[PDB]
């Protein structure tokens, strides 16, 4: 189907402990590809999945390089934004920042991201026509300007259009076998008595990948949102993901109950009871 | 290269 | 400001006792990064605890996972003790095999 890449980065300081410590990690979709983490004892954009370890000795050369410079990039920007908030010298600060590229099925083009944070709010996102900017508040409308007078909108626009997307293709090419590969959920319904009228019917997905999954309840054909309780998706260390939906139910009404299954791996989406 | 060079906020 | 974690221990692979597995405790929704966990054995600190690089969802929440090999059996208590500055003091949860 349609494939994502993305660069997951954190930036955080940490007064009389040292310079801010600088972490990038990529993904494909739901597979992480690798990792530069600038507390490593020799820092280096380091492989974390089997197919991207064909790439030569320039791809992780390059890639280094560009990101011992992104942890230069970030400090700069940490002391940058602790001036813009008027902030002391004395407290830890966290910059994020997603960026990468949606592709079809045909690996064309869906669009492209690039957007930061501080402090865990939103503060400047290139806008979907990869032109201008989006600022929260009169900090970012600094940076704003500061990237409208460097024109640098007009680099992320050639990185993410040509760049990123060239190189989601080839990496969804050397790793077809996983990455266009989906892994439907296996699925079963437990039964909990919790006292004399009332037991807890629980419905299971495990074992599937992507992470992208619907999992409900319904009673008599109406769907229980208010009454479901719903985990969040969680990973199992093997590449998969597990997932639970649970309802409370009156004793002996548990055949008016059906859990719904949606996922890309499945033939057809399920209808389950339980037995 | 595949990385993104990036700028100060 | 802050955002404290989720928190769900549980199994890589449905759990038979006497069987090698792996035990997860994976932490979510949390922010500032900064975080302590820890698996625990019978209230003990499980020493070969490895974990996931750091990374975050798209509300900018981080998550991680802390894993490690274990062999469950009908005696043993296992759980996950996590410490981040939204906590007053640590939070347990036990490993519970149907959740």
């Amino acid at each position: 189907g349609s494939h994502s890449m993305r660069y997951f980065d954190t930036a955080m300081s940490r007064p009389g402990r040292g310079e801010p410590r600088f972490i990038s990690v990529g993904y494909v979709d739901d597979t992480q590809f690798v990792r530069f983490d600038s507390d490593a004892a020799s820092p280096r954009e380091e492989p974390r999945a089997p197919w991207i370890e064909q790439e030569g000795p320039e791809y992780w050369d390059r890639n280094t390089q560009i990101f011992k410079t992104n942890t230069q990039t970030d400090r700069c920007s940490l002391r940058n934004l602790r001036g813009y908030y008027n902030q002391s010298e004395a407290g830890s600060h966290t910059l994020q920042s997603m960026y990468g590229c949606d592709v079809g099925p045909d690996g064309r083009l869906l669009r492209g991201h690039n957007q930061y944070a501080y402090d865990g709010k939103d503060y400047i996102a290139l806008n979907e026509d990869l032109r201008s900017w989006t600022a929260a508040d009169t900090a970012a409308q600094i940076t704003q300007r500061k990237w409208e007078a460097a024109r640098v909108a007009e680099q992320d626009r050639a990185y993410l259009e040509g760049t990123c997307v060239e190189w989601l293709r080839r990496y969804l090419e050397n790793g077809k076998d996983t990455l266009e590969r989906a892994d439907p959920p296996k699925t079963h319904v437990t039964h909990h008595p919790i006292s004399d009228h009332e037991a807890t019917l629980r419905c299971w997905a495990l074992g599937f990948y992507p992470a992208e999954i619907t999992l409900t309840w319904q009673r008599d054909g109406e769907d229980q949102t208010q009454d479901t309780e719903l985990v969040e998706t969680r990973p199992a260390g093997d590449r998969t993901f597990q997932k639970w939906a649970a309802v409370v139910v009156p004793s002996g009404e548990e055949q008016r109950y059906t859990c719904h299954v949606q996922h890309e791996g499945l033939p057809k989406p399920l209808t389950l009871r339980w037995e | 290269a595949a990385a993104k060079k990036k700028y100060c906020l | 400001i802050q955002r404290t974690p989720k928190i769900q221990v549980y199994s890589r692979h449905p759990a038979e006792n006497g069987k090698s597995n792996f035990l997860n405790c994976y932490v979510s929704g949390f922010h500032p990064s900064d975080i302590e966990v820890d698996l625990l054995k019978n209230g003990e600190r499980i020493e070969k605890v490895e974990h996931s690089d750091l990374s975050f969802s798209k509300d900018w929440s981080f998550y991680l996972l802390y894993y490690t090999e274990f062999t469950p059996t009908e005696k043993d208590e296992y759980a996950c003790r996590v410490n981040h500055v939204t906590l007053s003091q640590p939070k347990i949860v036990k490993w519970d095999r149907d959740m």
